């Protein structure tokens, strides 16, 4: 259950950004709407930043340092 | 998050404490009050002079041990996994030389301070 | 130079340390699993002069998510480009990346 | 961005290191070193090697109580240095501050490739992982299979050990 | 690369040039050697913990078990010099030349 | 280098289970005794696929039978369990040990009005077997094609025709 | 010190070096490496003076940073790609910082300050086990990462170590220094042809080493260190310096002995790989160690040196002490020419 | 015989603390060896799951694998409860 | 730089693989034996000069120790050496059999068709 509520959140997540990167980056000439960086087409385990690139400080610290710091 | 203001807090109470120490109480400096102290007289070198070390063999004899330490700490962890006779031979081995270490240095008086 | 005494008693004195995507301890995977097992699996064999050139693509993308500087770099022209069009105001975030939005698990 | 924790960890870091490689007296040399070895634990942690960090600062306690003890005896003067009391030491100071102040600036500043390569900065937390499983550490797990998989680590250390015991011995010998 | 790298990769640097640049006493450049071998430590283990190299973990503590051994090399070799000298300043080793 | 294909955020929508960690660990023993199949071939699913994207269905069943089973539990009964899972709730580490009274009054529940039986000590953890009609993947890795090798060592050893060639050396 | 600890050190050092030979993890070549200097550093500390512990100090320091820059190319290389493995280097700073630590483990100039004081400072037995033994593993490891070495770099500091040991050699008489400055030209030799052919590097490396146990085991039996008490040796054994001068012949590289072999080897090996003009100062620069050996056997063979009266008596003495390997080095190190070809075993 | 017990009467004698320590170090060699629960210590350690089981795609061919948990396939942790 | 000791099928420390025995092994009179001998020979007389013995006639048994382990020694490393020269040429005529385009025959014209200049020496 964990598994498939981990996989929905990320999916979820990515797929925002992608909208608001689509909004954002309209005006850039050649640049294409999520596009990869990798060769493979390969699903590709997202990282932090792209997760949590256009959010708040906080959410940002709770996902990176939360776990750590937690005493 | 927490570990580091209980860092600042203590350190801070400590620094306190010094500066109420420091300009709380009524100060008379002169020289003869803050002259180094040898139980009645002026001491005739310097405390600045070479202090010989006649347990510096131990000394360096520490550094080695102190790294036994740290190779031998992950044990709880180690004892864990699932081939226990690998495991125990390598941690045996480990104190076996640690052991013989240390008495190789007791046989040829290492552990005897300079006289 | 190199006596290959592993290889002729069959050792493994020290190889399997060697690669990251090699039976780590608990079946703990590297993050970079995945793009090493290709790398490696397309330059088996041939050689390392022909290995530079036809597994190129391979060893690009373990270097990318190795280090993630391409990656970086996207990143930092959306952000960018964000917060150039909200110093102008033409741009708002939506409420889900200003802090009021709805939590799934 | 995210309060940039780690990098004031590491420029304290290598202001400590600057500290001690401007060479005053090894009482003060011992103390910044410790003080590197400190801060290093914190970077360490903060990555999350718990235990890597907190052995490395004791190891570097230990070795630098040796230090200071050897520093008493076979290195001392009649006035010990500080940073301040020689133009020399305060010269490779200073350089050495406004030298990592100048390799700061060109990194956050713009991106250029000083020596190796180039990057901007943006913070150590982009490249993180996000990896969500486990009742372990894998530090821990990977640290304690030095005694089932790396048994011909242990063997080699083990007798680099005892052989370093014996070194000393002889060396000290005189005669 | 994140500015973490480049402060541990400066602080290996300034360690090194510590150690090039010879004052007086050989305990400091002992200690610029420590401090090497500590800038090392540090970056190998971010470079582990970053990529979750699980077996590589236990690479760091190795590299200090060495580190100890060059330090006691070092320490013996100072107490010798010492002895012959009184002192532990490098201008008095120079029976030999080139 | 191609572009990344995400599902629709009406794909992701499901009806989602929103119990604390200590209803779900009170839980957890007839919850796997119960809805194993699903479980099952959804991580099947994962764990062949390596995609999340490839299992959406599977997931949304695996949220619909862990629903099914509450559903049943509270249409039963609800106070043994709530006892239990509150005094789960009580610790901070959530110990079964300190709870074996409600834990013996939920059972008792679930054994009698719906014949569930906790497994034993060492059952949750085997490996099983799962059938399925999905087609096992080809290529999940995205593999390129393999570089073809160096052709290969062949025919019979001849001796150095006029020797070594070195100079003036004839042999 | 005693002989049971002085095999266990002679031991460590000899299994320090076949752990860098054997080994496939970067990890275990710097460990071998360490190893092999922690039990280095007692051995050419054996008889105790002031000038020992100084060789002792200066081989410590310069070896120790030898190895911190080894380990941080090795990290560079770790971050740049995550492999442990020793087949060739994935960043060009990694290999320089790489290249220029072994050359400062193997002397090479401008790294090559401390070997004439080492040699000096310590016994004939360290020098000869310092000027054999500790040449392979910084060329074994230099020869598995060939085909990763900047050209330039390599073939600069080949050239100057052929120069400076040429120049240094010139003007010494100590033995120690002499052999020491050989040293270095020989080893600039050796890393001039390592990108173009390690099996070259492996034929000069076996050729110096057999020529240079010739000539320590030669300066051991008749118990010289300076040239005015070599000048004494053929008052008492002439034998052993007239094969003292046709081993010096042959370190000059004179035809048809087996000094020529190596050079010759290298200089058509880099010809077949366009590269002429620098063989050809290669050779040219290698005169002048061909002149101070001459110098050499002129003082000490060709001519008889005045000696004193005591001399008399050490005629009616022996040797107690035999050497079982000087004759077969001997040989090895001058009539070996004619078996040219059999370095195609060594490939 | 006589010579051992005479030096180990002297030791007992002089250096108790060696005698001692030397003592269990070699019990501490010798006795795992001998002990019939170090393979349970072995199995005990085999047998907590510390991943996920991933199950495995039915062909009809596995009369041994369980397709549930309860099923009377697989290992049985019976024994470990009475120990 | 290493040219033969990455090839296929290389076991590492063997000096004489399975295959070298398809070659004709030297013969025993082979003239670089008979100087190998020759070698032991002189190693044999330095070693009764150094010792201070007769040179030529000092230790009997000593010399054809000598002579024996050279020629012994000798033998193995010619056959090591024929073989690694026999693996040298098969690879080059396999390499040029697979690669026709690199290696082409052109036809060779006589020397009556083909115009060399003159230079006259004067
Ligand atoms: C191939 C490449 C080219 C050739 C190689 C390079 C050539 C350079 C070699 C230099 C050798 C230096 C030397 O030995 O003496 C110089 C020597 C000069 O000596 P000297 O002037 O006559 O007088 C010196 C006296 O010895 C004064 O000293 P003393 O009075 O104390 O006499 C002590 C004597 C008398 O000896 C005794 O007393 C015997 C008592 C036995 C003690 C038992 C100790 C055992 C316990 C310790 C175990 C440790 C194991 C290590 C474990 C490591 C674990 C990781 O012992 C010795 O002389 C030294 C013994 C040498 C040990 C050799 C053993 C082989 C080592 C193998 C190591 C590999 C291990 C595996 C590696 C795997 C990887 C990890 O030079 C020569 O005589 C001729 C040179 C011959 C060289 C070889 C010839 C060509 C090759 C064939
Ligand atoms: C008792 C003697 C005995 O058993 O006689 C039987 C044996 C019969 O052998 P064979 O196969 O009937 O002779 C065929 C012809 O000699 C035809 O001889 P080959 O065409 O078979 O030549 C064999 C080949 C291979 O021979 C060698 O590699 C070396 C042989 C001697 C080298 C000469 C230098 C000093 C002597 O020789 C060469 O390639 C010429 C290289 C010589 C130049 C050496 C480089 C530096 C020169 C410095 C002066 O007689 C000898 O071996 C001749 C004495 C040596
Ligand atoms: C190319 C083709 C092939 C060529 C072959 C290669 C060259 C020749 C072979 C080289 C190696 C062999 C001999 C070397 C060891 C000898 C040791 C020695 O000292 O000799 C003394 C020894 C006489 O001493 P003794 O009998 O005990 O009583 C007199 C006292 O000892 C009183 O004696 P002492 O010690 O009191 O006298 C003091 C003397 C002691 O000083 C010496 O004796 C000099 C020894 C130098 C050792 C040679 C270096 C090692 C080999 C390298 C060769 C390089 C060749 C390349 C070209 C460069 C030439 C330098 O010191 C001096 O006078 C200072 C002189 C300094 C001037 C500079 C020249 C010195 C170096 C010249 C070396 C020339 C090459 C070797 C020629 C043969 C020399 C015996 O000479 C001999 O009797 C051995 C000669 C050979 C006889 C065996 C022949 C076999 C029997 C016939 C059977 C027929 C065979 C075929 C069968 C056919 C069927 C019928
Ligand atoms: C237990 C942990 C909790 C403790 C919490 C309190 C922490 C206290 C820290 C230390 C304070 C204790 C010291 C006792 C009173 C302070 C007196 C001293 O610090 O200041 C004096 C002030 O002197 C200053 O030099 C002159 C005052 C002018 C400078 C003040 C700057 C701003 C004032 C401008 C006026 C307008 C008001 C602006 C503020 C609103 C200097 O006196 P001095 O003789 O040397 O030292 C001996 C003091 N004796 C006599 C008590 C023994
Ligand atoms: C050729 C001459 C032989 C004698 C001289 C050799 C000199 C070198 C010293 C010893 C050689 C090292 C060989 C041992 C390599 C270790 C690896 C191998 O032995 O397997 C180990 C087998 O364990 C053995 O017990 C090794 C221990 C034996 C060594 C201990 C004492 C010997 C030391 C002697 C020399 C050291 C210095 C001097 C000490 C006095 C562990 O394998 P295992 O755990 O199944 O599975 C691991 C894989 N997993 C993780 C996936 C499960
Ligand atoms: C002064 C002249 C040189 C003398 C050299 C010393 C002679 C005595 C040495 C004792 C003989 C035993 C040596 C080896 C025998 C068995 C070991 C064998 O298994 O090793 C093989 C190797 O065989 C040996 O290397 C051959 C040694 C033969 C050396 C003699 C050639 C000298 C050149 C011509 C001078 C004439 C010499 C005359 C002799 C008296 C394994 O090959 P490999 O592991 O894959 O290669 C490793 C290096 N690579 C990968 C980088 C290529
Ligand atoms: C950790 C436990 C303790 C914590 C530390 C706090 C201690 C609290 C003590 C409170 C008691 C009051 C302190 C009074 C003593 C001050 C020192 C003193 O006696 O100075 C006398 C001095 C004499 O000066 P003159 O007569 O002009 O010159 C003669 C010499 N030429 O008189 C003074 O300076 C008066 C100063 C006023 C004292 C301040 C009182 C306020 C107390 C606050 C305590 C802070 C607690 C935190
Ligand atoms: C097989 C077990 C191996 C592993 C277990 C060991 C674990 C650690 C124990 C060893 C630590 C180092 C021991 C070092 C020994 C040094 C001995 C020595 O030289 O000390 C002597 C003292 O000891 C001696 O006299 C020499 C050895 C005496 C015997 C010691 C024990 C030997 C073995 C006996 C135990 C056998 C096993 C127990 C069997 C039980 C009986 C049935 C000198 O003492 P000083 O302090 O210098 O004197 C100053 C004041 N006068």
């Amino acid at each position: 259950l964990f598994q498939a509520e981990k996989d929905r959140r990320v999916l979820q997540m990515l797929r925002e950004n992608l909208e608001e990167e689509a909004i954002i980056m309209k005006d850039v000439p050649d640049w294409k709407v999520g596009e990869s960086v990798f060769h493979t087409t390969r699903w590709v385990t997202p990282m932090m930043g792209e997760l949590y690139g256009l959010r708040t400080n906080e959410e940002i610290l709770s996902a990176t340092y939360g776990f750590i710091w937690y005493t | 998050m927490n570990i580091m203001l209980t860092l600042l807090t203590n350190v801070t109470l400590a620094s306190l404490l010094v500066l109420i120490a420091f300009w709380l109480p009524q100060l008379n400096a002169y020289s003869e009050k803050t002259s180094p102290y040898e139980c009645g007289f002026d001491p005739m070198g310097s405390a600045r002079l070479p202090f010989s070390m006649k347990f510096f063999l131990v000394a360096i004899t520490f550094l080695l041990f102190d790294l036994e330490i740290a190779l031998l700490l992950p044990l709880p962890w180690a004892s864990q996994t699932n081939n226990l006779k690998t495991m125990l031979t390598m941690a045996l081995f480990l104190l076996i030389l640690l052991a013989a270490s240390l008495a190789y240095e007791w046989t040829q008086k290492g552990l005897e301070w300079a006289e | 130079p190199f006596f290959d005494v592993q290889k002729r008693l069959g050792l493994d004195l020290d190889r399997w340390m060697t690669i990251q995507s090699a039976e780590q301890p608990h079946k703990i995977p590297g993050r970079c699993h995945a793009f090493e097992k290709e790398w490696i699996e397309c330059a088996h064999g041939i050689g390392g002069i022909r290995a530079e050139k036809e597994c190129k693509i391979e060893f690009d993308d373990f270097v990318e998510c190795l280090l993630r500087q391409k990656t970086m770099k996207r990143l930092s022209a959306i952000k960018r480009q964000r917060d150039k069009l909200i110093k102008e105001g033409k741009y708002t975030p939506p409420p889900h990346h200003l802090g009021k939005e709805d939590p799934r698990p | 961005m995210t309060m940039y924790i780690a990098f004031i960890l590491s420029t304290i870091f290598v202001i400590g290191f600057v500290g001690f490689s401007s060479k005053p007296s090894p009482i003060y040399g011992g103390l910044g070193l410790i003080v590197s070895g400190g801060v290093g634990c914190g970077i360490v942690l903060n990555f999350g090697g718990s235990f890597l960090g907190l052995m490395v600062f004791l190891i570097y306690l230990g070795g630098m109580l040796v230090v200071f003890g050897y520093t008493t005896a076979m290195a001392t003067e009649m006035y010990p240095e500080v940073w301040v009391s020689n133009k020399t030491v305060f010269g490779a100071f200073v350089s050495g501050l406004m030298m990592e102040f100048c390799m700061v600036y060109y990194a956050l500043k713009e991106e250029e490739v000083e020596i190796i390569f180039k990057f901007n900065g943006l913070g150590d937390w982009v490249i993180y992982d996000t990896g969500d499983s486990g009742f372990f550490s894998e530090e821990a797990m990977g640290i304690a299979a030095l005694y089932s998989y790396g048994t011909w680590l242990v063997i080699v250390t083990g007798w680099s050990l005892l052989i370093g015991v014996v070194v000393i011995m002889e060396i000290t010998r005189g005669n | 690369m994140p500015l973490v790298y480049m402060n541990i990769i400066m602080a290996f640097a300034i360690a090194l040039a510590g150690l090039l640049m010879y004052r007086s006493h050989l305990m400091s450049s002992l200690l610029c050697l420590e401090g090497m071998m500590l800038s090392l430590f540090i970056m190998s283990t971010l470079i582990i913990l970053n990529t979750h190299f699980t077996l590589a973990n236990m690479m760091p503590i190795i590299l200090l078990v060495f580190a100890a051994c060059e330090a006691a090399l070092g320490l013996s070799l100072l107490v010798m010099v010492s002895n012959t000298y009184g002192t532990d300043y490098v201008q008095n080793l120079n029976l030999l030349q080139c | 280098p191609g572009i990344v294909e995400l599902p629709t955020l009406e794909d992701l929508k499901v009806q989602e289970v929103k119990v604390s960690s200590s209803v779900l660990k009170a839980a957890a023993h007839h919850y796997g005794a119960q809805c194993d199949k699903p479980n099952k071939e959804f991580m099947l699913c994962r764990w062949e696929e390596k995609d999340p994207r490839r299992c959406l269905e599977e997931g949304k069943l695996v949220n619909q039978c862990a629903l099914d089973f509450f559903r049943q539990i509270k249409r039963h009964c609800a106070e043994p369990f709530t006892e239990y899972w509150t005094c789960i709730d009580y610790s901070g580490l959530q110990l079964f040990r300190h709870c074996r009274k409600q834990q013996a009054k939920f059972d008792e529940c679930v054994l009698d009005k719906l014949g569930w039986v906790r497994p034993d000590l060492g059952e949750l953890s085997k490996v099983t077997k799962v059938k399925t009609d999905r087609p096992l993947p080809e290529n999940p890795y995205h593999s390129r094609a393999r570089p073809e090798p160096n052709p290969e060592a062949e025919g019979d050893l001849k001796p150095a025709k006029h020797g070594s060639r070195l100079f003036f050396w004839t042999m | 010190m005693n002989p049971i600890i002085y095999t266990t050190l002679i031991m460590t050092v000899m299994s320090g070096t076949m752990l860098v030979m054997i080994s496939s993890h970067w990890l275990l070549i710097w460990i071998g490496f360490e190893m092999n200097l922690l039990a280095m550093i007692p051995v050419l500390m054996k008889n105790f003076n002031p000038r020992a512990t100084e060789a002792a100090t200066k081989y410590f320091l310069t070896q120790a940073t030898a190895s911190m820059m080894l380990m941080m190319a090795i990290i560079i290389n770790l971050l740049y790609s995550g492999q442990w493995t020793i087949t060739k280097m994935f960043n060009p700073v990694a290999m320089t910082m790489m290249t220029m630590a072994l050359a400062m483990k193997l002397g090479l100039s401008p790294f090559h300050f401390w070997v004439p004081e080492v040699t000096q400072g310590i016994s004939l037995q360290a020098g000869l086990l310092l000027l054999t033994w500790q040449k392979l593993a910084p060329l074994s490891v230099l020869c598995q990462i060939s085909q990763s070495i900047n050209p330039n770099l390599m073939l600069t500091m080949a050239m100057l170590s052929i120069l400076i040991g040429g120049w240094g050699g010139l003007n010494q008489t100590q033995l120690r220094k002499i052999m020491a400055y050989s040293s270095i030209a020989h080893m600039g030799w050796m890393t001039a042809v390592l990108p173009y052919n390690t099996t070259m590097t492996i034929l000069n490396l076996l050729i110096y080493i057999t020529m240079t146990l010739a000539m320590f085991m030669l300066l051991i039996h008749s118990s010289a260190t300076t040239t005015l008490s070599l000048s004494h040796t053929w008052n008492k054994m002439p034998v052993i310096t007239s094969l003292m001068m046709v081993t010096l012949l042959s370190m000059g590289g004179l035809p048809p002995l087996s000094g020529f072999m190596p050079k010759w080897m290298i200089i058509q090996e880099m010809t077949k790989n366009e590269s002429i003009i620098m063989p050809t100062l290669m050779a040219m620069t290698a005169l002048l160690n061909l002149y101070f050996y001459m110098r050499l056997a002129y003082s000490s063979s060709l001519t008889m040196f005045p000696s004193t009266n005591n001399m008399k008596m050490k005629w009616q003495f022996e040797h107690t002490k035999q050497m079982k390997l000087l004759p077969t080095m001997i040989v090895l190190s001058t009539l070996v020419l004619p078996m040219t070809p059999a370095l195609s075993s060594l490939n | 015989a006589g010579r051992i017990a005479s030096f180990l009467k002297n030791a007992w004698a002089k250096e108790p603390v060696l005698v001692a320590s030397f003592a269990i170090g070699g019990l501490a060699i010798i006795l795992p060896s001998l002990s019939p629960y170090t393979n349970y210590a072995i199995r005990i350690n085999r047998a907590t799951p510390y991943n996920y089981p991933v199950p495995l795609r039915d062909d009809g061919n596995m009369p041994d694998v369980p397709s549930h948990p309860q099923d009377p396939q697989g290992p049985s942790l019976e024994w470990l409860k009475n120990l | 730089m290493t040219m033969m000791s990455g090839r296929p099928g290389r076991v590492p420390l063997q000096f004489l693989p399975n295959e070298a025995r398809s070659l004709p092994p030297p013969k025993l009179t082979d003239p670089r034996l008979v100087y190998m001998g020759f070698l032991g020979y002189c190693s044999g007389l330095i070693d009764n000069a150094i010792r201070r013995r007769p040179v030529v006639s000092a230790g009997l048994h000593r010399q054809l120790l000598y002579v024996t382990s050279f020629v012994f020694f000798g033998y193995y490393l010619l056959k090591r050496q024929d073989y690694m020269y026999a693996l040298r040429d098969h690879d080059m005529f396999a390499y040029v059999k697979s690669h026709p385009e690199d290696f082409p025959e052109k036809d060779k014209k006589t020397y009556g068709e083909i115009l060399e200049e003159f230079h006259p020496v004067r």
